C-alpha cells in the first residue's frame, strides 16, 4: 500500500492489477458488447 | 474424467416408465420392443460415425 | 505441426468449408455477422512493404 | 445442361446411416492429405485391406 507507480484515468488516482495473452474475445465483444471515447494520456519515466 | 457405461441389462422388473405413444410399436401384431443395449454406433468429428 | 496437427487443422477445413461456404447469401438477415468475419479477412493477410 | 448420375455397386444390408453426412463414394475414404512419417503411404491407405 502506497502510491509511485499506479496509473489512472485522467484528473488525480492510483491503480491495482494486471493479464496477458492473445486474439478473438477482447476485441470479441466489440462485435458484441462494450463502448469508446476520448483523447488523452499521462504516467512517469522514472 | 467423464464415464461411460456399456454391458447390461437390468433384469428389472420396478420402473416401467415412458414418454410416447401408440403411433409406435414396430409393424404386425404382438409388441415386443424390449432390447436393452449391446454396443455402439458413434460419432467423429465432422460428419461421421 | 504433426500428424493431429495437421489431422484436423485439415478437418477444420472441412469444416469450415461445409459452413462458411456461401455466408452473402445464407446469412444475410444478421449485418452484425457480416463486419464479424469482414474484419477477420482484412486482418488475416499480412501486409506487405 | 442435365447432369449425369453414376451408379456404383454396394451391398444391400450395407449401413444406411452411413450416408447422411460428406461420405466417401468408394467406401473406405483416401486423399493425399494422409501423410506425415513416410511416402509411400498414399497406396496403403487407399487399397491395403
Amino acid at each position: 500500500m502506497v502510491s509511485r507507480i499506479t496509473h489512472t484515468n485522467t484528473r488525480g488516482r492510483q491503480v491495482d492489477g494486471v493479464l496477458v495473452t492473445t486474439a478473438t474475445l477482447k476485441r470479441q465483444l466489440l462485435q458484441g458488447i462494450l463502448q469508446i471515447d476520448d483523447t488523452a494520456a499521462d504516467v512517469p519515466v522514472t | 474424467t467423464f464415464i461411460m457405461p456399456m454391458g447390461v441389462f437390468q433384469a428389472n422388473s420396478m420402473d416401467r416408465y415412458t414418454r410416447h405413444a401408440g403411433d409406435f410399436s414396430t409393424v404386425s401384431e404382438q409388441d415386443p420392443r424390449q432390447f436393452p443395449p449391446q454396443g455402439i454406433f458413434f460419432y467423429n468429428k465432422d460428419g461421421i460415425l | 505441426l504433426n500428424r493431429v496437427a495437421r489431422a484436423a487443422l485439415l478437418s477444420d477445413l472441412k469444416r469450415r468449408v461445409c459452413a462458411d461456404m456461401f455466408f452473402m447469401t445464407r446469412h444475410a438477415r444478421e449485418p452484425r455477422l457480416i463486419s464479424a468475419y469482414l474484419s477477420d479477412m482484412v486482418s488475416c493477410t499480412q501486409p506487405s512493404v | 445442361q442435365a447432369s449425369v448420375c453414376e451408379f456404383v455397386a454396394m451391398p444391400v444390408s450395407t449401413d444406411l446411416q452411413y450416408f447422411r453426412t460428406a461420405c466417401n463414394p468408394r467406401g473406405r475414404a483416401s486423399g493425399m492429405l494422409y501423410m506425415g512419417d513416410r511416402d509411400a503411404d498414399i497406396e496403403a491407405i487407399m487399397f491395403d485391406h
